[PDB]
């Protein structure tokens, strides 16, 4: 099926240029975009920018720009990231994700595999709780708060230690294909809700709550559903 | 009267096997998925009105008329639907609309629900509700198009999108009290806050989006087109509140913005042309009013940007006004209009996988015959007097409606008036207000990629599984498997 | 009336999947030849004649009658045809009869000609002849039948067999001197004369085959019965003689002597049951009348032995004569009684081996409407009165026709007369003798072996032109050849 | 193709039985009858009777009844025919030919190879011999004691060979014959007109009725160059 490779670790130095390529196949190039994710040491997503297959239009993030550059070669299929003047807080693990669709650019579908790269009114989302505890077999909810009416624009991610971020719920009550009927989403506006009824062992990682309102994409903070 | 070339059986014996060969030709089976689907609906056009524009469109070219091929008439498929309720032995418009938008046959009166509520009762529309096939497009990932003559929030379209237990609930004005209090919902609400990702929508109506005392735009001073809204809501400002900030809507509302637009910079497009319903096709204005033909185009144009297809819902829902009326020319030439959009349609997208189909929802009492010569004006007199009162009757009657005239005793003398006019009621056998609807079967044109499953006579609600089969969308999902 | 089991989306979806699976199941075409061709003919059988013979025969086995099912319904492939004529733009029976039996347009009143003759000239149908497609199928070794509930030689049936200038002339009493002089013959002599070999005959028409002033056999006081030749010939003596000596011819006329036949020791057979017309089916007495269904069993057992196969050509042409005279129960049970000789012919044949099409010429004026409710009566009231002069009116109107009622300035009280009654005419909106035809286009059903080829709207010359193609006769002989 | 396939010649005594055989090849056996012909040397054909292959039935000519007996076998399609009490007058040629169809029994249309042995409506045919060069046109008439309608049947034989039916009801032209050929006329007289004449065309015309039995053969007409 649809799959995504990038390259391996680059070890740097400050003030010199970082390049990150994301090669991907089973699927038609041209017809979805590609975006950017970057995730520090232990710290939540943070979001870089997006680059369309199809014409070329880029957007960065405003914090990084001057200093991202987004390219895509259709003819073997690859998206290019160069980025410039590396300082000593660069050191993360980036990712290429693929969107959903034609409106849906802002659900990102498949997840590359991670490059460890290491160096020598925006709206806020709040999630609540987070450190929970819960035990095989109960019931959890999960609330997610913007600042802003977002209508019904919100995405669940789930992401285990060592893994990357899983797509759950698009639009805050559609259930992706493939993922099990026991999670479930709700709410619109303001506040939303994630709820698993039956809880799993294979269930316990990090949640995220990622909106698609408006530029930059804002991720959650992260809530630890340990045993 | 007789051409030339007709007198020669050659030319008939010539004319049968070049159709036979085309026949034979047509034995390959097309089975690709219908990556497309396009859904033209006439309101109220039966199988006489179909008729009666086509010789129509034949004599506005100066032709007999007879023999002249509507833009609908090489669709290769004709099939024949039933069209009774649950409810009523002879059609409605919110009924018929859920059998065929939704799949299932409903009462008559209420749009999007089955047929275990009853009618102006809000209490029984829960958990009774049911989706269209609008839905199950949206949920594919492909695009969404409603382009309507009638108001956007009127019973045909609104089968789409809304579930009501009453057609005349088009805003909260219009609702009783009793209602409002058990927390039920209008039209134009539905249609704002059910599907937030319609990309095209095309109509009138925009008197119900505004609050109440609001002058309108187009009409200053009339005191008719003011809006009607209670709760003091602006939809159409909400309506760009549920869309990212980084794409584009616009809101054009007349002919001059549409004839301006990029549909490679436009995503999200929303047009209210008239306060209510759009005018008549004879009445329409050069400037301040677009034509079907180019809201299907610019409609279209917009939809056709999606990689994985689109839904687009044409209804040229004027041709039931027309008739309701007893003005046979306003319907005809409705029906005409209606044609020429579905041509032009028809050249913008390919055959090889788009599903096009041509349906109707019911019929009215039209009739038409009186053993005219050939040649003769569709709207002109019988070439013999009546047999009993020596009076000249027209071709075109009607089985009721408010053409019915009996000055003093004795029926109208039609020698004396004006029946080429515009605004002309023919003749009918019972004094109504309003022309009454029909019982009879409606015929389906239908064409493109598994366009041969609707072959026989059936019912409505077998209409949409067919789309959804070929569109490998919905609950019938075995087209795509291996 | 909404039955509880119509009240669940899952009856009818389940429908629609069912629905769905066979035509889906049809896909694989019968490309056999067809060995036997049946033609079911119905005089002035719309698509609202359709209907409502369709909820008349529900109703009357006690049921809502919408959902119920014709035996013409079961037929797979459905198309429309133009009935449009060279001369005139609202067609007839001669000109159409000529049309879907010889395969070549022509004008009204003319029976086997082209359109290059004029009406009542014989000086000028002199080489403008054509053969319908009875003689292709007696040219090629089948049998040929004809059956019909009108006279042998009304306009319908003497277009196969007959070339006449006009169509009213039955017997050399009704054609002027002037066509004496110029060597016309009547259509009688025609039907004697032109194919001396026809097997199976039956109808009504018993007093054109005999000479001036000969009493009847059956009605031996009635003045209207007698012979009207002047030749002074016994033409049914006649169709004795032109037979072989060792063959069995019989001549029988009533239905004692037509049970107690056995097809097994016949090969000739005349059957002229009525002076003039057969009597309607609810006037018909049965002792000494045959139903169209006894007929049609008979005739498909005469026929059956032929190895090469059979072509039978069967009309319900009563249909015509009850919407004429303006009674509409009386034609609608003429179509419930053509459409039970339709299960009762597909019965007896295989489906493999037998191309069977029903049609119909053209259609009326015939409406109904009025927002009946469910399971209503078709010959009862509609639910409202009439909001301009407070009175009821039924749900059967006519365009014209002499149900015209007005008593001193104002139309009938409809509550002061049995409007159930067997001999009811409805109201109309312009007074006249006899209600005219219609334009609207007819539907074309069909099954057997090559009936797909009969699909879109199409002309009505193009219908005995595919039959002629399925069985390797005609001038078309590529579907059976190397 | 169809064909039929008689035995070898016989010569017997009298007072000593005849049995021939004909077996068809090249269609459904059940679905067509067959006819026994005879022709003397020097005259004209004769007819004994015919068989139906579907039900049995039988029919012989009164001249030779009570010694002809038809009997077929479907399992190996064949036809046979039996006569008993040979005379001097017997030897002849006899032929077994087909039938056309199923009402039209009275043409014949395939002919055997004919197997030699050696031991009404009166129709009549004008002229009795026509002479004539080629390329011109020759008309020929055939005149029946009673009206027969359209049953009427012309054959062609050419010396030492069997009848070929061309023109079958009076009107209509066999397949696989040139449409030089015509025949007309009803009732009491036919006529069969040749308008271009060839060398190949050169033989013995007779007419037949198929109105009622026996089957009734002309006289021949002799066809010179
Ligand atoms: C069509 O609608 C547009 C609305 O955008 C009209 O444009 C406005 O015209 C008025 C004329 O008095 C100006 O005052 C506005 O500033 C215009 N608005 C914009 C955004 O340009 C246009 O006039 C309409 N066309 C017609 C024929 O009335
Ligand atoms: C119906 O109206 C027509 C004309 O519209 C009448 O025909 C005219 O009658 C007058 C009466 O004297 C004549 O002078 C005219 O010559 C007629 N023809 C025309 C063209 O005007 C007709 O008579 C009216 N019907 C009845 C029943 O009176
Ligand atoms: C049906 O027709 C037959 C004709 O064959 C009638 O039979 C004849 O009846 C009359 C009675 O008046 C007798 O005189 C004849 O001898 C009968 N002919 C034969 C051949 O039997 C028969 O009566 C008719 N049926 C009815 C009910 O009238
Ligand atoms: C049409 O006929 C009905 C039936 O007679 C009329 O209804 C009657 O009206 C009278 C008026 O005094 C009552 O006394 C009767 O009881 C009514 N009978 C029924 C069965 O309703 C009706 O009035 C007539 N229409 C008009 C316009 O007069
Ligand atoms: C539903 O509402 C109607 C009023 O429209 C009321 O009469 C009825 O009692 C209600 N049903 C229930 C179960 O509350
Ligand atoms: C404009 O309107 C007039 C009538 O007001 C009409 O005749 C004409 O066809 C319309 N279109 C154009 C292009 O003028
Ligand atoms: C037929 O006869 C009429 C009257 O005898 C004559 O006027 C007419 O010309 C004739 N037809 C032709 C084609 O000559
Ligand atoms: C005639 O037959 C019909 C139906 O077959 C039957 O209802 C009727 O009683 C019979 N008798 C008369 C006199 O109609
Ligand atoms: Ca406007
Ligand atoms: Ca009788
Ligand atoms: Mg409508
Ligand atoms: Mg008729
Ligand atoms: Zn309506
Ligand atoms: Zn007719
Ligand atoms: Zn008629």
């Amino acid at each position: 099926q649809v799959q995504l490779v990038q390259s391996g670790a680059e070890v740097k130095k400050p003030g010199a240029s970082v390049k990150v390529s994301c090669k991907a196949s089973g699927y038609t190039f041209t017809s979805y975009g590609i975006s950017w994710v970057r995730q520090a040491p232990g710290q939540g997503l943070e979001w870089m920018g997006w680059i369309s297959a199809y014409n070329g239009n880029t957007n960065y993030a405003q914090k990084l720009q001057g200093r991202v550059t987004m390219t895509t070669d259709t003819s073997t299929s690859t998206a290019y990231m160069e980025l410039r003047s590396l300082r000593s807080d660069d050191t993360a693990v980036y990712y290429c994700a693929r969107d959903k669709g034609w409106n849906s650019e802002g659900s990102l579908e498949y997840w590359g595999q991670g490059t460890l790269v290491t160096v020598s009114s925006d709206i806020v989302m709040t999630q609540s709780p987070s450190s929970v505890s819960a035990s095989v077999g109960d019931r959890v909810t999960i609330t997610c708060r913007a600042s802003q009416g977002i209508s019904n624009w919100l995405g669940w991610y789930q992401q285990k230690p060592g893994k990357a971020p899983k797509l759950l719920i698009y639009g805050a009550s559609s259930l992706q294909s493939g993922v099990p009927s026991r999670f479930s989403g709700s709410g619109s506006g303001t506040d939303f809700t994630l709820t698993i009824s039956s809880l799993q062992p294979e269930d316990f990682a990090t949640y995220f709550c990622q909106q698609a309102y408006s530029l930059p994409l804002t991720f959650g903070g992260g809530t630890k559903l340990e045993i | 009267l007789v051409p030339e070339k007709e007198k020669d059986p050659k030319y008939w014996r010539d004319q049968a096997q070049e159709t036979l060969k085309y026949a034979l030709e047509l034995q390959k089976l097309n089975t690709n998925v219908a990556k497309n689907v396009i859904m033209f609906l006439g309101d109220g056009m039966g199988v006489s009105t179909v008729t009666a524009a086509r010789i129509l469109k034949g004599q506005l070219h100066h032709n007999p008329g007879e023999e002249t091929r509507l833009e609908m008439d090489k669709f290769p498929f004709v099939a024949l639907s039933k069209t009774y309720n649950t409810n009523a032995q002879v059609p409605d418009s919110a009924g018929t609309a859920t059998a065929y938008l939704c799949g299932v046959k409903a009462n008559e009166g209420t749009v999007g629900v089955s047929a275990a509520t009853e009618r102006s009762r809000c209490n029984t529309t829960q958990g009774n509700e049911v989706t269209s096939i609008l839905r199950w497009a949206k949920d594919a990932g492909k695009s969404v198009g409603i382009v309507t003559t009638t108001r956007v929030n009127h019973a045909t379209p609104s089968a789409a999108y809304a579930h009501s237990a009453d057609r005349d609930w088009y805003s909260d004005n219009e609702m009783p009290p009793e209602a409002l209090s058990q927390g039920c919902k209008d039209i134009a609400y539905q249609l704002m806050h059910n599907i937030r990702d319609i990309d095209v929508i095309m109509g009138g109506g925009r008197k119900y989006m505004y609050p109440k005392n609001k002058t309108d735009v187009e009409y200053e001073s009339d005191e008719k087109a003011r809006g009607t809204r209670l709760d003091g809501l602006d939809l159409v400002d909400t309506w760009k509140s549920f869309k990212p900030r980084y794409k584009h809507s616009h809101f054009i509302w007349n002919r001059t913005e549409l004839l301006t637009l990029d549909p490679h910079n436009v995503d999200y497009l929303l047009g209210l042309f008239e306060p209510g319903d759009m005018q008549y096709e004879l009445n329409r204005n050069n400037v301040t009013d677009p034509s079907l033909s180019e809201m299907v185009v610019v409609a279209i144009q917009i939809l056709r940007k999606n990689p994985k297809g689109f839904f687009l819902l044409v209804e040229g829902g004027r041709i039931d006004h027309g008739h309701h009326e007893g003005k046979a020319k306003q319907a005809l030439h409705e029906a005409v209009e209606m044609d020429r959009a579905i041509g032009q349609a028809g050249s913008l997208t390919s055959s090889e996988d788009t599903l096009t189909v041509v349906t109707a929802d019911h019929s009215h009492v039209f009739t038409f015959g009186g053993y005219t010569p050939r040649g003769n004006s569709i709207f002109g007199l019988a070439p013999m007097l009546s047999d009993t009162d020596k009076k000249p009757f027209t071709a075109i009657l009607y089985g009721n409606g408010p053409g019915y005239k009996v000055v003093g005793g004795e029926r109208e003398n039609v020698s004396m008036v004006d029946y080429a006019h515009n605004n002309y009621q023919a003749q009918s056998a019972v004094p109504l207000r309003h022309e009454t609807h029909g019982g009879e079967d409606v015929a389906v044109f239908s064409k493109g990629p598994m366009a041969h499953l609707l072959h026989g006579v059936h019912e409505q609600n077998y209409v949409p599984h067919v789309m959804a089969y070929a569109a490998c969308i919905g609950a019938n999902l075995g087209h795509c498997a291996p």
